[PDB]
RNA sequence: ACCUCGAUGUCGACUCAUCUCAUCCUCGAGCUGAAGCAGGUUCGAAGGGUUCGGCUGUUCGCCGAUUAAAGAGAUACGUG
RNA sequence: UACUAAGUGGAAAAGGAUGUGAAAGUGCUAAAACAGCAAGGAUGUUGGCUUAGAAGCAGCCAUCGUUUAAAGAGUGCGUAA
């Protein structure tokens, strides 16, 4: 219901306030069996694959005071991946992963208070 | 819903007059005439680059109306910009057609012979033997001549003998 | 991609391979180099059938609740879940656990400690 | 086509239509076209 | 086929179905019943028809009960028979159901499957039947 | 037991047929446990056709040989 | 002032139907509704008796659990399986 919603929304934004990264990806053509093996090469507490409405995630980026994300969640196919502490060997390592798969789309993303472009993840890894 | 979805056209080649009762849509290909039928419950509204149609009443014909000349005035567009297209898969033993002026030509089992005749602005073309493909700029007649074409031999569910769509698949039997 | 069925021991023979065009002869050293260590025992293989030919393989183990029976001292089963005959402790559940973590999927190992506790009210054996 | 005084649907895939002003079932299987409903 | 095990009289006069609903108007034994919307005389085949019926499709624990009883009986002449000489002998017993009488029940097995077997049932009788359940 | 006992001739056969469709053949179509040939069922359709004999008063019926078929009925169980 | 689209009116039942109008409740929805479209739609495993065989889709022993957004001992087709 709503107040479950409200609860939802509240603790979202926590989480993406106390954090220090995040990288947005789609859900195109990858397999189940591949989505549970990717949990299991990460295996960090701090790095977290999640599927999250697009519109919950909007809302708790008003909650969160940042800009400039926007243009990211509009008319796509949005993931969350947050990282705590370490980010760089997340973003390594799901690089390797979609080298390893067939297609994949990969929308900016949001670590340390700035933004980032296409060409900007790319040399993030 | 079909009667409030957007029509976007863009202003380049596509014009519509819009009589009393004659919609004319003119383009890269040859032009489309739609006939209006008496007291159409709905109004035409022509910005730039959107029409919108609009309802008097909220009778279930008006509904109906304006639905479907919606649909019509989308399948014209579509027509005169890029044309429409059926391909048809002629297969079997010894199934062949081809192309001679203004007939087409068949010789499926008949003792008799098959012969043809294509309707004005229609093009049959016969790349291979086994190969139809029926360009126009009118979506029904292209339509019909593909479904004419297919009464000499509907396929039949034993084998896969006869003028078949492409990419269409018939239920298998087993004939011991 | 196929799940193909090959005994440990005896792996030459299958001709299903041959339809895909996997070189027999030459991949049946490679199906008997690595099943050794196991020997008698059943173990299926999956094959990445595709085009590239340099089919990668990797084995499997044995399937479940067949342990169980082993550690019930049972042969079979009751015929009625609600008839409980076996009892087997976490000491032999946890043993089954690790043994049957690589083929599993689950992250931590109480997940693989559940799933004994799960083929065995399957098998109606009492979890104590 | 089957002829019936009591027309329904025999799988989930049959579909009721009303052409004609006459009601009948329509369904990729050919065995369960009903009619006269 | 029910039948009484005797009866004082053999012939008796034939029971009016006309009117309302006297008796076994509500659901008081299962929690779903066949109620009847149009008086007519059913006999004791058409209750084993429907009762027949209603026992294959119901399960391994539900549960019935049999309200209607075929108390009176009814006479017909033999055939080719001209008028007179008496009433004829009795052929066959019939119960009485006037419009709004709870003929069959069930309980003690999911919903779905209940509704089904009460409509086999009400296919098998005569009278128009329709659903009804019990008050709480 | 309503008309007819101050009279409505009742079976079968012959001649002439007419009408209905719940269609036997011919015509069109759907499904098939419809490969082809030959079938089964249902739907539409009454324009035409729908055999000759043995036994019996026979209708009916069995049998013989053909035919695309040897239809079901009504008309005072049509017609002195 | 409404209703009917059937010439119903201007003859009929058991039964069947997204015909249409009126009313009374209840679920979701611009924190996005329904349909459609684009993706995924899992692992132990193909669980085990059982059956020549069934192991996502023969009868069963029942009618598992984790990862996870989701996933069913599966929705059918179908495969000897
Ligand atoms: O009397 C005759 N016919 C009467 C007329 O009242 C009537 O038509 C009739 C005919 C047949 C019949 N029968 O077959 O028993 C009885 C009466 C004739 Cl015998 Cl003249
Ligand atoms: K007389
Ligand atoms: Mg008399
Ligand atoms: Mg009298
Ligand atoms: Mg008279
Ligand atoms: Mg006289
Ligand atoms: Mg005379
Ligand atoms: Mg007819
Ligand atoms: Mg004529
Ligand atoms: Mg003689
Ligand atoms: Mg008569
Ligand atoms: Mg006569
Ligand atoms: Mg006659
Ligand atoms: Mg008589
Ligand atoms: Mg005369
Ligand atoms: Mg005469
Ligand atoms: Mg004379
Ligand atoms: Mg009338
Ligand atoms: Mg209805
Ligand atoms: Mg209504
Ligand atoms: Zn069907």
């Amino acid at each position: 219901a709503k107040k479950d919603k409200a609860q939802q929304v509240a603790d979202v934004s926590h989480l993406l306030s106390t954090s220090a990264g995040f990288v947005i990806f789609d859900y195109t053509s990858m397999s189940a069996i591949e989505a549970t093996s990717i949990r299991k090469k990460l295996f960090k507490n701090g790095s977290k694959i999640k599927v999250i409405k697009n519109n919950i995630l909007r809302r708790a980026l008003k909650a969160g005071k940042f800009e400039g994300i926007d243009e990211t969640a509009i008319k796509g196919k949005l993931a969350v991946a947050v990282g705590v502490n370490e980010i760089v060997e997340t973003l390594k390592a799901v690089d390797g992963v979609v080298k390893a798969k067939e297609a994949m789309n990969f929308v900016c993303g949001y670590f340390d208070n700035r933004a980032f472009n296409s060409a900007d993840l790319e040399k993030i890894a | 819903k079909i009667g409030n979805r957007t029509i976007t056209l863009d202003p380049a080649k596509v014009n519509l007059n819009f009589q009393k009762d004659h919609i004319a849509v003119k383009g890269p290909l040859g032009q489309i005439e739609l006939k209006l039928p008496p007291n159409l419950p709905l109004k035409f509204e022509l910005k730039d680059n959107n029409l919108q149609i609009t309802r008097n009443n909220e009778l279930k014909q008006s509904k109906i109306f304006h639905g479907t000349y919606n649909a019509l005035i989308t399948n014209a567009i579509i027509g005169v910009t890029q044309g429409f297209e059926k391909k048809l898969r002629l297969v079997g033993v010894g199934y062949r057609a081809n192309v001679e002026g203004e007939t087409l030509n068949l010789q499926l089992g008949y003792s008799h012979p098959i012969k043809e005749k294509i309707p004005k602005g229609l093009t049959v073309k016969v790349e291979k033997n086994t190969e139809i493909t029926i360009s126009g700029i009118s979506k029904e007649l292209v339509g019909q001549f593909a479904t004419e074409v297919r009464k000499w031999r509907k396929p039949e569910p034993y084998k896969g003998k006869g003028v078949l769509y492409f990419d269409e698949v018939i239920v298998r039997k087993a004939g011991k | 991609i196929a799940k193909i069925n090959l005994l440990g021991g005896q792996a030459k023979p299958g001709p299903a391979l041959a339809s895909v065009g996997i070189n027999m002869g030459e991949f049946t050293k490679q199906f008997n180099e690595k099943t050794k260590d196991k020997q008698g025992e059943m173990i299926p293989c999956v094959i990445t059938a595709y085009n590239d030919k340099s089919f990668d393989f990797i084995l499997k183990t044995t399937p479940v609740s067949i342990l169980l029976k082993q550690a019930a001292k049972l042969e079979k089963g009751a015929k009625n879940a609600k008839t409980i005959v076996g009892k087997i402790t976490m000491a032999k559940a946890k043993e089954i656990a690790q043994y049957k973590l690589v083929d599993l999927n689950a992250n931590t190992v109480e997940a693989a400690l559940k799933m004994v506790l799960g083929t065995a009210k399957q098998m109606g054996i009492e979890v104590i | 086509m089957k002829v019936r005084a009591s027309v329904k649907p025999i799988c989930k895939d049959c579909k009721i239509i009303k052409r004609h002003q006459i009601v009948r079932v329509i369904c990729k299987t050919q065995k369960h076209k009903q009619r006269q409903g | 086929m029910l039948q009484p095990k005797r009866t004082k009289y053999r012939k008796p006069h034939n029971v009016s179905y006309e009117g309302k609903a006297k008796g076994n108007s509500y659901v008081a034994f299962g929690e779903y019943g066949l109620v009847a919307t149009k008086g007519n005389w059913i006999d004791a085949r058409a209750i084993e028809s429907a009762r027949i019926a209603i026992s294959k499709c119901l399960g391994k624990t539900g549960k019935m009960w049999i309200r209607i009883f075929p108390h009176m009986s009814k006479t017909k002449k033999p055939l080719e028979v001209r008028m007179g000489s008496g009433k004829g002998n009795p052929e066959f017993w019939v119960a009485v159901v006037k419009q709004g009488t709870v003929m069959f029940e069930v309980a003690n097995i999911p919903e779905s499957q209940m509704i089904k077997a009460l409509t086999r049932a009400g296919h098998k009788l005569p009278v128009t039947w329709k659903i009804l359940k019990r008050e709480e």
